[PDB]
């Protein structure tokens, strides 16, 4: 029976080579899933399978995030992405090292720089082992564009663009872009006077002038002054109430018997 | 109490300073008068 | 017979030290007999220089003199070395025997037989040597590196000292887990197991301490550097003073890498003392090379020294560090300056050009290390004007906190003391 | 081994339910050792048990209540543990199992003591579900031999039909008797439940083969009953048992009040010479004249 | 023998609560 | 064998507050006696 | 009326007498007089008839009371 | 806040005063 439907997926997974190595893989992929129920998800011990489970693990899952960042769905990427991290960092000793995995790993980092979670950021940079991050092209380069905007080089995370180890980092790119130019904004409005149009054009690396009235037709840092380009800049009580509050505190906790 | 075994193990009150420079004050002093 | 005098003499010593187990199992039965809470404390502080007494013969006696109702399980310790609580008291005793012969086998085993021993038995007056039986079972795994296992191990246990309501064996398991976590690099289990999870505000101040260094290596990794620094600091005040060496090294070296961080430049008492001196001097020519914000030289260092910050455990934030090293030159320069101009700033931060300027120092403001304005209408970066601060609520809120403060030790002071009748 | 479970979780955002059971079985085997990762993704089980999803109605049910036991939440980790319906194992040596039985008998006893005062039909309802876990926790009880014990937690559910079962179902029946007794007029402080209590306690003295009468007059003492007492008198009068007629006479005047005496001696008024003695005997003409003489 | 101590056990708990009301209420009037 | 395991938890959490209790009520005591 | 509190503390203790010198040790020592006679006699109505070790302790001290 | 700091040392002193009278006691009951 184990025989039986390891060939069943096997011949699954040739199908699914056969036709690409995009719908159709939607498809294909769906029916993979389910005999990888059938089979063994995640060994989760015990078991110990040791049927080098990584061989279809990784096919599926690679190739599910693959047609994931063809299709631009980030939740799908967010599962498949899992998942393959579980079986790298997981099953170590068993799993036979797989060239085919820095290249998702790195695409991993972008994502999460994507989506500002820095902190997620460096704690998958802590798992990842040393010599990595100084040596391979794939992790160093999302690294890079950390580091470079961690400093606030921000032309460089822009000159970066060009520079992309392989295709598949891409749409992560784009909404780096965006993230980028929202915490530009959120520099601008925490700690600026006021910027004028030509300027804020100039700094803000906007679409064409004709759009460059956007993210001020998004998050409007309550513009208009003078030049529509004011920036309108986002910058003595007795708290009476408060301090009686702490004062009764204090009498409380002396007062009291203990 | 208890000594964490779990992890492995001048006289002048410095406070930095020990930086390079061109001497502290001769070299340039002497440049100073000298472009003044 | 030199050999057979220092024999006499070191077995009399050896009686002596038996004496001081005697004494050690006397205070045990004042708690439990006596039925009194704590005590065991009383009779447990003395483990750690009872474990460098030790020795083989003594124990070899000890395990056939002591244990008054031979239970018969003598024979799983008696082999190896050639109540209801003094039986773990001394189980420890023999696992700490095998621990420094380096006999992680039987070690293991005995451990193993301990600990289904104090499960089994749910004492209230046994926790802390529970507590204290998960340290040294945790440490034997140490030394044979699975790190693995204990995992499940320790947390079940955890879990069942959480549900007892107990304070130290649930600190020690919390701390051991965490120790686990951060040996596999776990740092996002470690994240969501702190954070749910409290720790007993009165605990020890030995595991405060180790508490206090594991949660700000987790915020520290985290990119959360001020809590960080806080947390760092506050476990270095918390650590022994005549002792723990080794965890005061590794306190002060992430304090040192964390304030580099955040931009400040540590105190140079620290690389003064002896006790560090050694251990911290790569960490002297890092903070030397981030003041000087000498690039060429921060380069040297990590070439140099690489390997032992791979050891310690610091490479990802030494190179956040070439980022904070930039903050940190920014910081300089807002700290002695109030309108300093940006092409000023361009240089003096070795920068390229006022459009760069902008953008890292913008950016230091919006993390928030430099607290000042900006201006480029002209070009200028003024500051913030300080406002006397004493016609302002800051003095009331220190005040404020010191007071709480005090009258909680006040509190605490008047409770806590018992009179025995 | 793990060293991650935000995989498995990450099952449940599919739109299979094929695939959602596996996930949930695999998330169930690694609770005990991942619960924190899990208790942020505890909102997508909580909608998929409300939900009808195939399984979902049950041992998605047994995870949330696993992983809010772990996190501490102990109130709503009741709430799903008893939806979990069969799968909650009644019988197994787990500490989430020993834990939530606990919470459970806890939370039945609040129950019980909140809605024993309220009236009768305005009566907070239980969880037929909670009631059945502690049913099965009490006949556990008996077939473990361990007969004591299940009056007390009977005593404290305040549900006397167990009560009675569990005293009758035992060896030492007057054993049982007796510390049931002690317990009753010791340490029980409730008035009202103390009078149902020794009401059954009486029922279970009439129906034994050998009837223990000493004990039964002390408890209709306690209850206020004299009536009951009388009946009791007339009986062993006629059925002969004259030295328990008088001994149980004798422990009524020592200790019954005088209203209560005089209801006995009323009721017993309502060969003659038996009767007469009795009387006198309650009324206290002997009592007081050996007292006299001592 | 379990129940008994259980609910011996529950009696002196309040017990020590109405003691320690009582000594609290005696020292305030002390101070007095 | 039954709920000695549930009676047992009960009996060691009340153990443990009426411990603390009589502590803190002989602290009381003294303190008043003064 | 202090008087008559104590002494109806020591009508409702009668049931357990190891817990009334618990109750009355706290009361013997106060400086009222009135408090001090209805600790004594609490303990009598308590603890009557059953010679308790601990109630004549804490009578013993109170038969050299200043006040007769 | 001065007032607060004070009464906390004395309160410390007057501990350490009682946990040193408890320990006599219990040394003397030994021996």
């Amino acid at each position: 029976t184990s025989g039986a439907v390891l060939q069943a997926a096997t011949g699954m997974y040739e199908q699914l080579k056969g036709e690409w190595n995009l719908s159709k893989c939607g498809e294909e992929l769906g029916r993979l899933k389910l005999v990888l129920l059938e089979l063994n998800f995640l060994p989760t011990t015990g078991t110990k399978l040791t049927k080098q489970q990584l061989i279809l693990a990784r096919d599926i899952l690679e190739i599910g995030a693959q047609w994931s960042i063809l299709r631009k769905d980030i939740p799908s990427f967010e599962r498949y992405m899992a998942q393959l991290k579980c079986y790298y960092f997981d099953y170590k000793e068993q799993l036979p090292e797989s060239a085919y995995m820095h290249q998702l790993l790195g695409l991993n980092l972008l994502f999460l720089l994507s989506q500002n979670r820095v902190a997620e950021f460096h704690t998958e940079l802590e798992r990842l082992p040393a010599k990595d991050i100084q040596t391979n092209v794939y992790i160093k380069h999302p690294v890079s564009l950390e580091q470079y905007l961690m400093e606030g080089s921000y032309n460089k995370v822009f000159l970066a663009k060009g520079n992309i180890p392989a295709e598949s980092y891409t749409f992560f790119i784009d909404i780096l872009l965006d993230t980028i130019r929202d915490e530009i904004a959120g520099c601008i409005e925490k700690a600026y006077e006021k910027i004028l149009f030509t300027e804020a054009t100039r700094i803000l690396f906007f679409n064409t002038p004709k759009k460059m009235t956007d993210y001020a037709k998004k998050r409007g840092w309550v513009l208009g002054p003078n030049n529509y380009y004011s920036f309108a800049s986002q910058q003595t009580t007795i708290p009476s109430t408060e301090l009686a509050k702490q004062v009764i505190e204090y009498a409380r906790q002396l007062e009291m018997i203990v | 109490d208890d000594e964490f075994e779990e992890f492995p193990a001048h006289v002048w009150e410095d406070n930095w300073d020990d930086d390079n420079v061109e001497d502290d004050f001769s070299n340039q002093l002497r440049a100073e008068l000298e472009k003044h | 017979t030199a050999a057979a005098a220092a024999e006499h003499s070191q077995r009399e010593l050896d009686t002596v030290t038996l004496e001081d187990i005697k004494e050690h199992v006397k205070q045990l039965e004042k708690a439990v007999s006596g039925k009194e809470p704590r005590f065991v404390l009383r009779a447990l502080r003395m483990l750690p220089s009872t474990s460098r007494r030790l020795n083989h013969y003594v124990l070899y006696k000890a395990v056939q003199g002591f244990f008054t109702s031979n239970n018969a399980t003598r024979d799983f310790l008696l082999p190896f070395l050639e109540l209801p609580e003094v039986e773990a008291y001394l189980q420890l005793l023999v696992v700490i025997f095998m621990m420094n012969s380096k006999r992680y086998k039987e070690a293991q085993k005995i451990s193993d037989d301990l600990m289904q021993k104090i499960s089994t038995q749910n004492r209230r007056a046994l926790d802390l040597v529970a507590a204290k039986c998960y340290y040294y079972h945790a440490r034997v795994y140490e030394f044979l590196d699975k790190l693995d296992v204990v995992r499940s191990f320790l947390h079940a246990r955890l879990r069942t000292a959480t549900l007892r309501h107990d304070a130290d064996g649930q600190a020690t398991l919390l701390n051991l887990l965490l120790r686990n976590y951060l040996h596999y690099s776990l740092y996002d289990q470690a994240e969501k197991l702190v954070s749910k999870s409290v720790f007993p505000e009165q605990a020890n101040n030995n595991e405060w301490a180790r508490y206090l260094y594991y949660t700000g290596r987790i915020k520290a990794i985290q990119l959360e550097y001020s809590e960080a620094r806080r947390t760092m600091t506050n476990a270095l005040r918390k650590a022994p003073q005549h002792t723990a060496v080794g965890f005061k090294q590794t306190v002060h070296k992430l304090l040192i890498v964390v304030e580099l961080l955040l931009g400040e430049i540590p105190d140079r008492l620290q690389f003064r003392q002896p006790s560090l001196k050694r251990s911290l001097m790569p960490y002297f020519l890092l903070t030397q090379a981030v003041r000087t914000g000498n690039l060429a030289k921060f380069n040297q260092v990590l070439d140099q020294f690489g390997e032992k910050f791979q050891a310690d455990g610091t490479y990802t934030l030494i190179i956040r560090l070439r980022h904070n090293v930039i903050k940190t030159g920014v910081r300089m320069i807002s700290l002695s300056y109030s309108r300093i101009s940006l092409a000023d700033i361009a240089q003096k931060l070795q920068l390229d050009s006022p459009e760069d300027a902008e953008f890292i120092v913008a950016k230091a403001i919006r993390d928030g290390v430099i607290e000042a304005s900006i201006n480029h209408e002209k070009g200028y970066v003024q500051s913030k004007e300080m406002i006397d601060i004493y016609s302002t609520r800051e003095p009331q809120l220190a005040f404020h906190q010191r007071i709480s403060f005090c009258l909680d030790i006040h509190n605490m002071s008047v409770k806590a003391m018992r009179f025995p009748p | 081994m793990i060293t991650s479970a935000a995989g498995i979780i990450s099952l449940l955002d599919e739109d299979e339910p094929q695939l959602k059971e596996f996930a949930l079985h695999k998330l169930n085997a690694v609770v005990n050792d991942f619960w924190a990762e899990i208790s942020e993704s505890v909102d997508k089980i909580e909608v998929l048990y409300e939900d009808e999803g195939f399984r979902s109605r049950q041992f998605a049910a047994l995870v949330a209540s696993k992983v809010f036991y772990h996190l501490g939440a102990f109130e709503e980790s009741l709430n799903y543990a008893l939806g979990a319906g069969d799968l909650f194992n009644v019988n197994d040596n787990s500490e989430y199992v020993e834990t939530i039985i606990a919470k459970c008998i806890d939370h039945y006893t609040k129950q019980c003591v909140e809605n024993a005062d309220l009236p009768e039909g305005e009566k907070k309802p239980i969880d037929q579900r909670l009631e059945g876990i502690v049913n099965k926790m009490f006949q556990r009880c008996l077939d473990d031999h361990k007969y004591k014990q299940a009056i007390g937690i009977a005593l404290e559910t305040r549900r006397l039909d167990v009560f009675e079962k569990t005293i009758l179902e035992s060896n030492d029946v007057p054993g049982m008797l007796a510390y049931s007794l002690k317990l009753c007029m010791s340490l029980m402080q409730n008035k009202q439940f103390r009078n149902k209590v020794l009401r059954v306690l009486v029922k279970i003295y009439m129906n034994l083969e050998k009837p223990d009468f000493i004990n039964v007059c002390q408890c209709l003492i306690f209850l206020d009953d004299p009536q009951a007492v009388s009946d009791i008198l007339e009986k062993l009068v006629k059925e002969d048992n004259l030295l328990m007629a008088y001994q149980i006479c004798f422990d009524l005047y020592e200790s019954a009040s005088q209203q209560f005496l005089s209801s006995v001696i009323q009721n017993l008024r309502t060969p003659k010479d038996q009767t007469l003695k009795m009387i006198k005997i309650l009324s206290g003409e002997m009592a007081i004249e050996l007292h006299l003489q001592f | 023998d379990l129940y008994s101590r259980y609910k011996k056990l529950q009696q002196e708990l309040e017990f020590l609560e109405v003691q320690e009301e009582y000594i609290k209420d005696e020292q305030k009037n002390l101070k007095k | 064998s039954g709920l000695r395991q549930y009676y047992l938890s009960k009996i060691e959490e009340l153990q443990l507050i009426v411990n603390d209790k009589s502590q803190n009520l002989r602290r009381l005591q003294a303190q008043r006696n003064e | 009326v202090r008087r008559a509190a104590v002494e109806s503390l020591g009508f409702i203790l009668f049931r357990t007498p190891e817990q009334c010198p618990s109750v009355v040790s706290l009361l013997s020592e106060s400086y009222n007089p009135h408090v001090r006679y209805g600790a004594a006699m609490a303990l009598g109505i308590c603890c009557a008839g059953t010679g308790n070790k601990e109630a004549i302790n804490l009578l013993e001290p109170m038969t050299n009371d200043p006040v007769n | 806040y001065l007032a607060s700091l004070i009464r906390s040392v004395v309160a410390l002193h007057n501990l350490i005063n009682n946990k040193i009278a408890n320990r006599d006691a219990e040394k003397k009951e030994g021996q």
